[PDB]
């Protein structure tokens, strides 16, 4: 019905090193994806 | 006693275990079943295999 939209997201699309390689922001993800919508009105709900 | 405790609201599910029940299975399919493909094509010369 008007979106397909996916319920979570666990698999990174990309990634890098933070500098100096002391540290690095990894293995986050999407535990929820909710959405409302209306024509032209598209609301995406992101829990991260 | 602790360092911190925090609940995890977010998680509804948890990573494949293993070393669970299942573990046996799981562990065939990713690291014994190439092993012993490996062994295999290597006997038979097929190196790049």
């Amino acid at each position: 019905e008007d979106y397909e939209i996916p319920s979570s997201v666990s698999s990174r699309k990309d990634y890098g090193w933070g500098d100096y390689y002391l540290s690095m922001v990894y293995n986050g993800d999407i535990p929820t994806i909710n959405y409302k919508a209306a024509s032209s009105d598209l609301k995406i709900y992101i829990s991260p | 006693h602790f360092e911190s405790v925090n609940v995890l609201n977010n998680i509804s599910s948890e990573p494949m275990d293993f070393s669970g029940a299942n573990s046996l299975y799981f562990w065939e399919l990713f690291y014994y079943t190439p092993m012993l493909v490996a062994q295999r094509l290597l006997h038979e010369q097929n190196f790049d295999e």
